[PDB]
DNA sequence: CATCAAGCCTTCCTTCAGGTGTTGCTCCAGAAAGGGTGT
DNA sequence: ACACCCTTTCTGGAGCAA
């Protein structure tokens, strides 16, 4: 580990603005009037997962050709 | 709808950056300690990525209005000329929460976390008003979006971009100017200055007596207050032009009408702050919808679709979106 | 397929970062306890590593917006101004299962877990907007890679890699930006200012007592409903300074490089990363490289006739027959 | 409410800007060190923006009265010309903290961090003096709006709006004018110049072998300085704003400035230096200023005269009472 | 119509104001059970 | 009659650095 670990966030929302913008204009055919941030199609996630800058190494039994063929892709 | 307000201040611009700021008597900003120092109230200051010397792009201050204190003046300036007039000529009255989130987006400081139904967030961004600035318990995206007022200089030319090499302006752009206040019992003169004052030479004289205590305890603390207040306040000097970015993501033409009715009758506001000596006071030179130039002397020339959709609205604006955008579902 | 875009915020940057950070009234970020404190909400920061003025690499802070933000406005930028317009001018419509699958990539329309044979994996990669994100229920790995909007700066340099020495902004990218909500009450000045409001000055006074009595129970309780007053600041990266953006392609279709041809198009008229009302994150696009061809100008993408063509092409064909089939079955 | 006072300075104009600014026997100012420097005061000065090159506008200085000066100088002759003579007329007596808050803004350099309550806030600004002056113990803002006074000049061609061209005056608009005070010992003569001084002709030579004491090795009454003054004659302009105004308010202003006339503009009492004549004044673009002062704005005179009878201590006293 | 005069001294700042109050975040990031009712 | 929608209901801890 070349720096200490942080955490990232990331978060899922779908857009509730224009869910109501596609809800009146007709190309979203959603029945329900309200939304919900705790569950469902509106369900606003955060989740949090650990991040590092490291330098990764590995040790294997196979051909180095194939191997550098494959890494370089 | 892309608005481009340039304006142009004739009086100084002060909006004051908050934080513990000193200037000596000569015109140092923040001295090393153990020289004298006054307070200096600086203007708010913007760091711009700019292109100092060639290929250089560092970050330097540019001396601006925030886009909240322009925003706040947008919707207080359609809200007391435009949509109180029209709420006052007919029978519509707004609760004090109702006006507490028509003039500062909530009625209290605590948000409901639940978000309102789909049919209510379509209504209110579809409202002349609450579309534009949308917040009420239940947090709306408002389709207003309001830039800082930034002057027109080279420290923004990564900011402005190609089309504004006229009126330019380079260097400084600020002055600290010196306030101070006197006691005025120090300025009694005679006994026809003190007949107004209750007890007059008596009371004068015990003004004094504490003034005198009060130097010779600050003397012992040296080596409550009084009036005597030599300070200073950075603004920005006047005469700049300053552009302002108003943006709405697909408007109703009501929405974006409202918003030229708003800069139609920017006449007589001040922009920032500095009441009592007359700051923020400006002229527009200039409003562009959509890269298009729409201003002239009498207020805002074309655009009049949008300028009937708003008075359509406006006839028929109520309080009625007013006081369920403000209902909390908690309460 | 390596595209690569340059851009530079017109407007500060505000990609809000988790957790409770405080600034006192001066620039003092986080202060230990006992002293004035303000929350402020900073922008994305990631630290990374670094080697400017040394061989060895060093933690640095680099604000930046995150790819998962720049890929959720890539994707809002194609539907907005290119998918539902078209599968609107068609008369094409969203059941709310594949409406969550296409605007957030969100699995709740088929939660159970559908099925997808390889034959049918092949032609969603193969979708012109389908096969970029993927996604929904049936968990499609999409085409598209986005990266990071990474600032050109000193510390972005292993990041960047060479080609990026000049116009490369140093020092500290962001200013702290302090934001306030005034009590209109407090600014209610005359019988005019009032006469709106419905119990007018008895209302406006019972607004006075009741924010003088929480004003006295909270001095009374340091010694639970808050005012409408506030103070705080949010830490912005300043306007004006040059970002990158890399948007790779896994083996596509020309449809799907001319769909985020058309959606880096239609890009200026979005925001970067929140800051909604104060106008955050509006920016223009000073270049488009294509695998290293420089392919921006001021009227929008010239070039890539392939591309264009064949996301018209896709977009004449494009139906949500093929999106409801994506979510549902 | 905009109004317009453009005034002309009868005296040269001295606003002693802040600063350890100096000058030598020339007209140089600040020079570089090495050289002999006399102390100089200048006049408060205001960058503005101005087209200097016919394309290029840059910020060059122009020589001000500030806008607080101004402020405060129409706040003093309010009340020393309208609500003092209208208090004592009718027997009312403020009490030294009201006085202090008519005169400043407050009574105490601590406001309270408190609101007051609407109905308060409603009746002082419904009221004339209070109404054109906020401030008090909580924070009360003003419908007065006091710019700076600028002169008309080509300097200032984007702060005036239009008509201003005419009168627009170009070129340096200043002087370094000299003063020096004498110790006036030296300047005795006889001895019967110091019949009148104590000890006499002893006491004359105690204070000559003083002065060379001081000056073989307290500061003597030998002094030698200069301060930076706007030219007399000079063609003013002072915008005095209102936010939503009483007619009482406008007339309380316009009777301020029907008797400006024998008030001084800034500092140099001694030398008469803050006099000036007021050569127009401008109601929302009209014209209202004659020679014996202003004519017309009939209703504010009248709004003022009413609110003058009947004016009270006890909302200046329920100003300036603390909470 | 030519110079000779073609300054000399000394002043060369003094006190004081040299901030006050507030703000000093808000909310939510769940999924199932059990009812309706609308196609 | 089986699909989506709109509501309740429900169990525990607690310290905190840059």
């Amino acid at each position: 580990r070349q720096l200490p670990n942080q955490m990232w966030m990331q978060t899922g929302r779908l857009s509730i603005v224009e869910a109501a913008r596609h809800r009146q204009s007709g190309y979203l055919q959603l029945r329900a009037g309200k939304p919900n941030p705790a569950g469902g199609p509106f369900k606003t996630s955060i989740y949090h997962r650990p991040i590092v800058q490291a330098e990764l190494t590995a040790f294997c039994v196979g051909d180095q050709q194939g191997i550098e063929a494959l890494l370089s892709e | 709808m892309q608005i481009e307000v340039t304006v142009r201040n004739i009086t100084p611009i002060f909006s004051a950056a908050p934080g513990s700021n000193y200037i000596t008597i000569d015109g140092t900003i923040n001295p090393p300690p153990g020289v004298s120092r006054f307070p200096l109230v600086r203007t708010r200051m913007m760091y711009v990525a700019a292109d100092v010397g060639d290929g250089v792009i560092k970050s330097v201050p540019l001396q601006i209005v925030p886009g909240n204190t322009m925003r706040s003046l947008l919707r207080r300036t359609m809200l007391k000329h435009v949509i109180e007039p029209a709420l006052v000529e007919k029978g519509n009255k707004l609760s004090i929460g109702a006006y507490a989130t028509a003039y500062s987006g909530n009625a209290t400081g605590n948000p409901d976390g639940v978000p309102s139904s789909f049919d209510e967030i379509a209504t209110m961004r579809a409202h002349p008003f609450i579309g534009l600035f949308g917040g009420g318990p239940r947090m709306l995206e408002g389709r207003l979006m309001v830039d800082s007022l930034y002057p027109i200089h080279t420290n923004a030319e990564r900011i402005l971009g190609a089309g504004y090499e006229n009126e330019m302006m380079s260097g400084p752009i600020t002055q600290v100017v010196w306030a101070r206040r006197m006691d005025p019992i120090l300025n009694l003169g005679s006994s026809e200055d003190v007949e107004v004052i209750n007890g007059g030479a008596v009371a004068a004289n015990g003004w004094i007596q504490d003034l005198l205590a009060n130097s010779k305890a600050a003397a012992s603390k040296k080596k409550g207050r009084g009036l005597k207040a030599f300070n200073a306040h950075e603004v920005v000097i006047p005469g700049l032009k300053w552009v302002w970015r108003i943006s709405l993501d697909r408007p109703t033409d009501a929405q974006v009408g409202l918003v030229l009715l708003a800069l139609n009758k920017m006449t007589n506001e001040r922009i920032a702050g500095g009441h009592s000596k007359d700051y923020g006071r400006f002229v527009i030179d200039g409003v562009s919808l959509n890269g298009e130039q729409v201003w002239s002397q009498s207020g805002i020339t074309g655009g009049e679709q949008y300028f009937d959709a708003v008075a359509e609205a406006i006839d028929g604006l109520s309080s009625k979106e007013f006081e369920q955008f403000a209902q909390s579902a908690k309460e």
